[PDB]
């Protein structure tokens, strides 16, 4: 734990002292060192400590950090996926912004103080405004959307944290507190409602992903959406369980509506990135509902599905980025003959799309099975609703694949050595998780 | 049942003593307790030490239940595979025990919103028995099937 | 009475009007394309059809 | 159009390729090209067959260790020659063999 | 008219002054279409042609509100059935007006 | 720059001209028709919901009738 | 050339509409003096007002927001006529 | 719980109750109780009386808006040039009409609120929603298409917002103290106060 | 020749595109097709939906006539000239348990009423 | 048509590269391609991750990484006790009558008899007996069946 936190603080620090020409090499080595430190944290985490594997405090309640099941999986996912983002990004400015965003996100996951959690997650607010609104390839609209949505949700969460700190006297997760207040529950909930895109607060995500760089999109879908599940498991369910049980019919309505409307909206998309973004929104609904059931099957299923998404969505966003670099287009209508012209890109694309559809040899299948079982534990109709509407994902994915698969094309647009190197870890991880090493 | 503040503070002091006794000798199995800390608190959250210890005991128990269920399933599958076509008569008991284990594991910590897992349709069969008894004694006509001897391989 | 309602830009009329002339994709030509909406018709037992199809010795 | 310099490195059209059919020879596919027939195929196929037999041996070992027969066969089964965990056959009447 | 930009040996240099066009990553870009580009622009900027008409209100209310109402009604029914199944007293839900305070079942208690 | 908008007429003799165009107006179903088909198809999709509602109603009605009769028998006696 | 948003209206008509804002501009001191004076007297009077229900207060705030006219709106439409 | 095996949160016994214990030995309250005026105005028993008590607020807001607009018109008019028309004749309709419309809308809102509460017999959110909806319907009598839907919604929402954050919020969070021991958890060993903190004297302005 | 056959290339778009052009599937070969055949454009055989419905209306009664008789008009006693297969008591009791069994229709049995109520079982799980 | 020399088992007719893998052109003299800057770092870091994950999953003692592995021996012991106890329960009809009484007070059906036997050492039963919710008869019944 201490090694992981130290490496996390060293990665932004290293950039200040690098030669400005060695920046990319140093950043890659630091990312790998952070991954190795995360593996060490996993090694030093004994299952015998059932509640929290490790807790460290550095002199205050704010500096209380600790790892649990959700935290451990998300932290390992962030450390696994960061090297890919690093190699995909060029320039000191871009590296600095990305490394600061990563440090803030990775510190947020392990934080056990609500106020510290807020301080670390929302520090990366201007950096995303600047990243999504970059000079030539960025959109100011998307930056404004994401920034305003984040500020409003996090401010509500902050108000709830202030009330809990005033009333109980502490806001640390390790101190058992329960609250029946509905205003405070709503304040904590609104952050989760926005961060994990749920209809009608999902509009910020697609704009940000489309106008973000591939490293940014990969980080966003891979781990930024997951930060909601850490807040739910660590900062919402322990204190506001009563309000989740009181509002379960409403929670279920909003989650199922998000899943349905997002699936239908994905059908009208002509941009590959927008298709992947709306697929993520649809997938987040099952995770949110499963965790809200407050059952063992649901919490485990939600975390597992989150890992599966955090392994499948970065792959699709990476392949889309590679294709866009080769062709300078994201319109499905312009891209044809990709099967014949890019047999190697096509194979990986088909594999990842099969993963997104929750086929058996993919992590998504196991995760979905567990989440559906949790819903069936609640009610049979709850499970049936989700299972039936899954066909809509098939229709859009099939239509996209069919449009891309065949036609006439005069351009050989296949992946280079660098592109295969970038996806190989993701492919291997997907396969390993698919075979049951979740 | 009412709890006076004097009794609550007394229990708090006793809990602190229990923590101090646990702290005196190192234990690698501290978070895998074999016995719960008995209490009459309205809310377990009041005493944090009791809450965490009892939660760890509950997790230990549930893990044990899950492994027991897996063992029961293995004996049922072996029994079914050995007997052949006599499986229905000879494997009724093993199946009954396996289904009981499944119910215990699932029902103990189902959650606030989860329904009871009716492995073996025992609850449905019971409900149908009550409905039949009432209809017959009151002279009503039951619109539901009568209770069944066996509804599953075991229960 | 002047009110916000007067100066709010209500979405009552389209800001952008789609171009009237629109692309129709090329399609193979079917010479006769009138849809048959009547399951039972005199056309099926027409005298012409009987002479052309039913009657000739095969 | 004057073929590019790299075209010397690329392979020719195979015997099975129809003469009219034109394909780009630069494209790489893991499953092979349009008509394949590489030189050295006979050796590659022999290596493949050897890897197949070795994997079959490993699979056979694994299966034999994990094949659990809990009910006696009605008559003699081929598994007896290779696996020793077969219960002694009992016939329909019930007589042991 | 074309030349190989990439050098495997590592002695890659961009001949910015070469008469012949380098076969760089830009060689494989797909040619855009004036009409397709305008279609893409129209599709993305479809908020401009949005108009509040009775048909639009009808369609929105009937499908979006209608689905939301159906989903709420189903969830409420399932909650009522589960409460009856579990044997728990009628739970105090948010919009339900119940003169009962029951919300979370007691784990110690036997229902 | 942009792709050529000029078509190829090499195969026009072999495979036919492109003069014939589609007759579709590229517009979707009417709002009135859509309301009927959504409110018809969606109930068909939710067949389990109606089965559960039916059985639950039957069970509750039977239970209430049983209670009523029980009360009646427990009053006189 | 790139696809661009269609601008409703003719160029000269829109420019003419924009030119109706080019009118003699009063100094803001005149408005401020009155607002300061009446605001001071209003604050003194507010202490004596009866306590109103929160619902009534919110409704009054809504009505005031709806009935407030922006200074630019009067400026554009002002005509020195009967 | 922070584990994947058991449900998070906890359960509290419904049978077992904890006897209330005073926050402090002596309680000094710096918060004054509602005035007799507040209760009189809040009384909705007689709709006409309720309406006439609460309209002064709407009339004042209408007068402020009309004075604002009238001043804006007056400021632009030139003193140096003689004007044929009478300025007061031009300006008086502005103020009068604004005040009348504001008073009418507030009267509709107060009347409908009181009448619904009397007929229903219960204080509820619906009374505010129906009063707002009726006011918004009167506001949008001749307005184009979107406004008839939007104004009844905005107006109905406003009493909902007022009820949630003006009445329900404070009563819901009355118990929380912030000093001594947490409201629910008095067993915990936290410093116990003899007297409550008095951060300010009761106001008098 | 399976491979290398001539194809006609679809003409490049030269007019403003309709908003719902995503309903057309064009790979670059000349005959493009709707996303779902028959959604618009030429219909196979020149047969409208109304024609198909009228056909199904003519056909449905003739097809349903055999099934309606036995299922509804006929009864267990009159459906067949024999009783269901007779089994020893131990076998019969077990076989009667199966809801989807064939021994539940034995009117001769004194447990017919119970068996018939078992066959018409619960629509959904009670718990 | 047919095979190239009329024999299926003849050398392939294609000499050269079927395609260019990754788009790289073979060096004329057979010079190896220069390795990319990231290849060594990428291979070391990711291989180290996967190898560490493998070693942790398999090398670690039972109950360190997978908690269920620790519970397996204990479950076997409780299974043995439960099996013996259930066998005793089936034989003695006096105990069955007492449990039928205990079950009713606990709002449990008769079929849940085996379930009660299997929850002898669980939060609900242990704390209910202490508090008074569970009838004290259960303790004696459990002792009669060797706990
Ligand atoms: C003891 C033994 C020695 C061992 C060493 C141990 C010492 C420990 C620490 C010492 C390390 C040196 C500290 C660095 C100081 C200068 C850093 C800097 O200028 O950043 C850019 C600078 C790059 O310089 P440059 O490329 O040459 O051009 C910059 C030009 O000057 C101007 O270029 P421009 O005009 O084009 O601006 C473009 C701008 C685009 O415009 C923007 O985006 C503006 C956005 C506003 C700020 C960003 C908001 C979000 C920032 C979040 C914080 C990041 C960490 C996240 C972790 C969460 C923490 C809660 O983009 C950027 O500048 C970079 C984007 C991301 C960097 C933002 C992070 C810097 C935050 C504040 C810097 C500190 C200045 C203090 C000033 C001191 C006296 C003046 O440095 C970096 O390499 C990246 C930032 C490194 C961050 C570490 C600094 C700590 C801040 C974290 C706060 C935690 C509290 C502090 C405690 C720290 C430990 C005790
Ligand atoms: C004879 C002298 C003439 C003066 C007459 C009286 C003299 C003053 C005597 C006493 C003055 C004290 C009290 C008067 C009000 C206090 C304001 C003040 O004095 O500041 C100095 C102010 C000038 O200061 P400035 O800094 O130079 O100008 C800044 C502006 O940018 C100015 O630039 P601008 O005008 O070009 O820009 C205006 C901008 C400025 O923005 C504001 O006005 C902000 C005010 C917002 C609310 C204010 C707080 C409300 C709390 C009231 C507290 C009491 C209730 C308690 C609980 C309520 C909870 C909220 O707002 C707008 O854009 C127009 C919209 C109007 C409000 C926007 C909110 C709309 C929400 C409604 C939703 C419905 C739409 C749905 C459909 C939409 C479709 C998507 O002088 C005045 O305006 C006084 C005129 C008196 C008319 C007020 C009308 C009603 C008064 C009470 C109602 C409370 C709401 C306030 C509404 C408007 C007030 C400005
Ligand atoms: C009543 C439903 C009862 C059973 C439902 C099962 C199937 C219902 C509809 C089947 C649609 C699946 C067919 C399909 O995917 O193929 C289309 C692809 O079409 C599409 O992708 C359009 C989307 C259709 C998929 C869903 C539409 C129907 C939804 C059912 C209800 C709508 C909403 C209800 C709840 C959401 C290709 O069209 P063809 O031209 O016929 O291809 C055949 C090949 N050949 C050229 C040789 C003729
Ligand atoms: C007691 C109080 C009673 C109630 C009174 C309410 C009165 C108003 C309350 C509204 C507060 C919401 C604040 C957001 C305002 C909408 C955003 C401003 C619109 C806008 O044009 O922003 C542009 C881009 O924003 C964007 O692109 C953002 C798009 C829209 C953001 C969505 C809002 C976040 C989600 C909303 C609610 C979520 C949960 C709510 C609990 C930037 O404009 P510019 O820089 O060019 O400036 C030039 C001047 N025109
Ligand atoms: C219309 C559908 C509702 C949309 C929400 C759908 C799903 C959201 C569920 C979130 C889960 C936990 C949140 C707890 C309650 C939030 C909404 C529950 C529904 C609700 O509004 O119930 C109200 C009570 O809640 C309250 O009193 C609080 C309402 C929320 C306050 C709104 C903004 C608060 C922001 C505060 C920021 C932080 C403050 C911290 C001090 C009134 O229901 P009722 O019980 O009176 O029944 C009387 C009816 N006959
Ligand atoms: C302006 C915005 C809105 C304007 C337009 C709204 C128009 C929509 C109105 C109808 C929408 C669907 C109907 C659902 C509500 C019907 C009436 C609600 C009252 C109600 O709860 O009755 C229950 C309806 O059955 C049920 O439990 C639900 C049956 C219908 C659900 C399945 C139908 C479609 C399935 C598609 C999937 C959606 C659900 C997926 C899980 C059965 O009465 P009760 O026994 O519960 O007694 C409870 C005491 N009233
Ligand atoms: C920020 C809250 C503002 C509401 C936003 C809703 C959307 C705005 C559209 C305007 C519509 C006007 C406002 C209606 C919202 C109230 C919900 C209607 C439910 C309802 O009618 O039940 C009432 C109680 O609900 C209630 O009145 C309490 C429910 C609290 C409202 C919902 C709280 C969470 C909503 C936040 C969602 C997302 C935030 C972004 C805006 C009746 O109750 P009763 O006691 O009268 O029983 C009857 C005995 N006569
Ligand atoms: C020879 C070299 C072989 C080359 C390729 C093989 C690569 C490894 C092959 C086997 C190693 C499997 C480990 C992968 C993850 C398994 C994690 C795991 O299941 O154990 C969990 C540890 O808790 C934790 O919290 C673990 C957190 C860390 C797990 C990784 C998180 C995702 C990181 C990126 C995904 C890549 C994964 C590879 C607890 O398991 P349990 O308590 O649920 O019970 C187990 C039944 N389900």
């Amino acid at each position: 734990m201490s090694l992981y936190l130290f490496m996390l603080f060293l990665q932004p620090l290293s950039l200040s002292f690098v030669s400005r020409s060695f920046s990319k090499i140093s950043s890659l080595m630091m990312s790998f060192a952070t991954l190795w430190s995360a593996v060490y944290m996993w090694f030093t985490s004994n299952g015998a400590n059932q509640t929290f594997y490790q807790v460290v405090s550095w002199g205050s309640d704010w500096s209380t950090f600790g790892v649990c099941y959700t935290s451990l999986y998300i932290s390992l996912l962030c450390a696994f996926i960061f090297p890919i983002c690093v190699i995909l990004v060029q320039g000191y400015r871009a590296l600095s912004i990305l490394i600061c965003i990563q440090t803030a996100v990775s510190l947020s996951i392990v934080s056990l103080h609500m106020l510290a959690f807020y301080a670390l997650f929302e520090s990366s607010l201007l950096l995303f405004f600047i990243l999504i609104g970059r000079r030539k390839y960025g959109s100011l609209s998307a930056a404004y959307n994401i920034s305003i949505y984040t500020f409003i949700s996090a401010l509500g969460f902050l108000i709830s944290a202030f009330w809990l700190n005033w009333s109980f006297g502490s806001v640390c997760a390790l101190l058992p507190n329960e609250e029946a207040n509905s205003f405070v529950a709503f304040g904590i909930f609104i952050l989760l409602w926005v961060k994990a895109p749920l209809v009608p607060f999902h509009l910020w995500l697609p704009e940000a992903h489309v106008y973000a760089p591939t490293a940014g999109s990969v980080l966003l879908a891979g781990v930024l959406l997951k930060i909601s599940i850490v807040g739910l498991h660590v900062f919402f369910l322990p204190i506001c369980a009563s309000s989740i049980v009181k509002a379960f019919p409403l929670i279920l309505s909003i989650c199922l509506g998000s899943f349905i409307f997002s699936s239908f909206s994905t059908l009208k998309q002509i941009d590959l990135k927008k298709i992947v973004a709306y697929s993520s929104i649809s997938h987040m609904a099952i995770v949110f509902l499963s965790s809200a059931t407050n059952s063992g099957l649901g919490i485990q299923g939600a975390v597992l599905y989150c890992i599966a998404h955090g392994l499948i969505s970065p792959g699709l966003f990476l392949l889309v980025g590679i294709l866009y670099k080769n062709t300078n287009t994201k319109l499905v209508f312009y891209l044809r003959g990709l099967s014949q012209q890019a047999p190697v890109w096509w194979s990986v694309w088909v594999f990842f799309m099969l993963g997104n559809l929750a086929f058996p040899l993919f992590p998504n299948f196991i995760a979905e099975v567990v989440c559906l079982s949790a819903l069936f534990k609640n009610h049979e109709l709850y499970a049936y609703a989700f299972i039936f509407f899954s066909f809509v994902g098939t229709v859009y994915s099939s239509t996209v694949l069919g449009r891309l698969k065949g036609g006439v094309s005069s351009q050989c647009v296949d992946a280079s050595r660098l592109d295969v190197i970038s996806w190989n870890p993701l492919v291997l991880a997907t396969v390993v998780t698919g075979i049951g090493y979740m | 049942t009412t709890a006076t503040i004097e009794e609550r503070r007394a229990f708090h002091k006793e809990v602190l003593d229990i923590v101090q006794s646990k702290l005196a000798n190192k234990n690698s199995e501290w978070a895998r307790p074999e016995e719960p800390i008995l209490h009459n608190l309205k809310s377990e959250k009041e005493e944090p030490h009791v809450y965490y210890h009892n939660n760890n005991f509950r997790v230990t128990r549930q893990l044990i239940h899950f492994e027991k269920t897996k063992i029961f399933e293995d004996e049922l599958d072996k029994c079914m595979r050995t007997h052949g076509e006599a499986k229905y008569r000879k494997c009724q008991e093993i199946a009954k025990r396996f289904q009981a284990s499944c119910r215990v594991a699932s029902n103990l910590e189902r959650g606030p919103n989860a329904r009871k897992r009716d492995v073996g349709f025992i609850y449905q069969n019971n409900k149908l028995r009550e409905l039949e008894k009432d209809a017959k004694e009151l002279g009503l006509n039951n619109p539901f099937p009568p209770s069944s001897p066996r509804t599953t391989i075991g229960y | 009475v002047k009110t916000l309602a007067d100066y709010i830009h209500w979405r009552n009329k389209p800001s952008s009007i789609p171009p009237v002339d629109e692309y129709r994709p090329p399609v193979p030509l079917v010479n006769y394309d009138k849809l048959s909406t009547q399951f039972f018709s005199k056309l099926d037992n027409d005298p012409v059809i009987n002479r052309v199809l039913r009657a000739p010795k095969v | 159009v004057p073929e590019p310099p790299y075209a010397k490195y690329l392979a020719n059209k195979s015997h099975y390729c129809p003469p009219d059919f034109h394909y780009s020879r630069e494209i790489y596919a893991p499953y092979g090209g349009y008509f394949n027939d590489p030189k050295g195929w006979r050796t590659n196929t022999a290596i493949a067959t050897l890897v197949m037999l070795a994997g079959a041996y490993a699979v056979f070992c694994f299966g034999n260790a994990r094949e659990e027969r809990l009910r006696a066969p009605k008559g003699w089964i081929p598994s007896q020659l290779w696996n020793d965990n077969v219960p002694t056959p009992v016939d329909y009447r019930g007589k042991v063999l | 008219s074309s030349r190989i930009a990439g050098d495997t040996t590592g002695k890659y240099t961009p001949n910015i002054f070469s008469p012949e066009t380098p076969m760089d990553r830009s060689f494989s870009h797909v040619p855009k279409n004036p009409f397709w580009e305008a279609w893409v622009f129209r599709r993305d900027n479809i908020q401009r042609e949005f108009v509040w008409t009775w048909q639009t209100i009808f369609d929105l209310a009937t499908f979006v509100g209608g689905l939301y109402v159906a989903m709420y009604a189903t969830a409420s029914f399932c909650s009522r059935q589960n409460d009856k199944r579990n044997g728990y007293p009628e739970r105090n839900y948010y919009f339900s007006d119940s003169k009962s305070n029951f919300v979370i079942p007691d784990e110690r208690e036997f229902y | 720059n942009y792709a050529s908008l000029k078509a190829d007429t090499s195969m026009d003799h072999v495979f036919g001209d492109s003069t014939n165009k589609l007759n579709y107006d590229f517009q979707l179903m009417s709002s009135k028709e859509a309301f009927f088909w959504n409110y018809t198809l969606y109930p068909i999709v939710g067949f389990p919901i109606f089965l559960y509602l039916y059985q639950f109603n039957k069970l509750e009605n039977f239970e209430a009738e049983i209670a009523a009769a029980k009360a009646a028998k427990a009053a006189s006696e | 050339d790139e696809p661009k948003h269609q601008i409703p209206g003719n160029a000269l008509d829109n420019w003419a509409f924009l030119r109706t804002y080019a009118k003699p501009l009063p100094d803001m001191i005149h408005y401020y003096y009155y607002v300061y004076l009446f605001g001071f007297f209003f604050v003194y009077k507010v202490a004596d007002f009866p306590e109103y229900s929160p619902r009534v207060l919110v409704m009054a705030a809504l009505i005031g927001s709806l009935f407030y006219v922006r200074r630019d709106w009067v400026h554009r439409e002002f005509k020195d006529s009967p | 719980t922070f584990n994947y095996v058991i449900p998070y949160g906890g359960s509290s016994s419904y049978t077992i109750n904890n006897e209330p214990v005073k926050a402090e030995e002596v309680t000094v309250d710096f918060s004054k109780e509602p005035s007799a005026s507040s209760l009189k105005l809040a009384d909705k028993s007689d709709w006409i009386a309720y309406t006439f008590n609460n309209v002064p607020l709407m009339a004042t807001v209408g007068l402020l808006a009309g004075a604002h607009e009238a001043f804006l018109h007056y400021e632009r008019t030139p003193i140096y040039g003689k004007r044929t028309y009478n300025i007061i004749k031009k300006l008086a309709p502005i103020v009068i009409n604004k005040t009348a419309y504001a008073t009418l809308l507030g009267a509709i809102f107060c009347a409908t609120d009181a009448l619904y509460e009397n007929y229903s017999g219960k204080k509820s959110y619906t009374s505010g929603m129906v009063a707002g909806a009726a006011t918004g319907a009167v506001f949008a009598i001749g307005r184009p298409l979107p406004q008839p839907l939007v104004w009844p919604l905005v107006f109905a929402a406003a009493p909902v917002i007022a009820d949630l954050f003006g009445e329900v919020y404070p009563e819901s969070m009355k118990s929380a103290r912030g000093y001594g021991t947490p409201y629910g958890f008095e067993n915990l060993d936290d410093a116990v106060p003899t007297r409550n903190p008095i951060r300010r004297n009761p106001h008098h302005y | 020749a399976g491979a290398g056959g001539p194809v006609k290339l679809s003409p490049p778009v030269d007019k403003p595109l309709p908003y719902n052009y995503d309903f057309w599937m064009d790979n670059g070969i000349y005959p493009g097709q709707p996303i779902y055949d028959g959604m618009f454009g030429s219909m196979v055989g020149n047969m409208s939906l109304e024609y198909m419905a009228k056909g199904w209306l003519v056909l449905l009664p003739i097809l349903s006539a055999p099934f309606v008789y036995e299922h509804c008009i006929a009864d267990d006693v009159t459906r067949n000239p024999f009783v269901p297969r007779q089994y020893p008591s131990e076998v019969r009791e077990f076989l009667a348990l199966f809801k989807n069994g064939f021994v539940l229709n034995d009117y001769s049995q004194p447990d017919y009423e119970e068996m018939k109520r078992r066959q018409s079982g619960l629509l959904t799980p009670i718990y | 048509s047919g095979h190239p020399n009329g024999s299926f088992w003849s050398e392939g007719t294609q000499v050269g590269l079927n395609g260019f893998k990754y788009g790289e052109i073979p060096l004329p003299n057979g010079q190896p391609r220069k390795k990319l800057w990231l290849e060594n770092i990428w291979n070391i870091g990711y291989g180290g991750f996967f190898l560490g994950a493998f070693c942790l999953y398999y090398g670690a003692p039972p109950g360190h990484v997978i908690p269920s592995q620790w519970a397996t021996p204990k479950a076997k012991d409780e299974y043995a006790v439960d099996m013996k106890m259930i066998d005793k329960y089936n034989e003695r009809p006096d105990l069955q009558a007492r449990l039928s009484i205990v079950l009713k007070d606990l709002n449990m059906i008769e079929e849940e008899a085996y379930d009660l036997i299997m929850m002898r050492k669980d939060y609900k039963v242990l704390l209910g007996l202490h508090s008074g919710r569970v009838p004290a008869d259960l303790k004696a019944i459990y002792e009669e069946l060797e706990a």
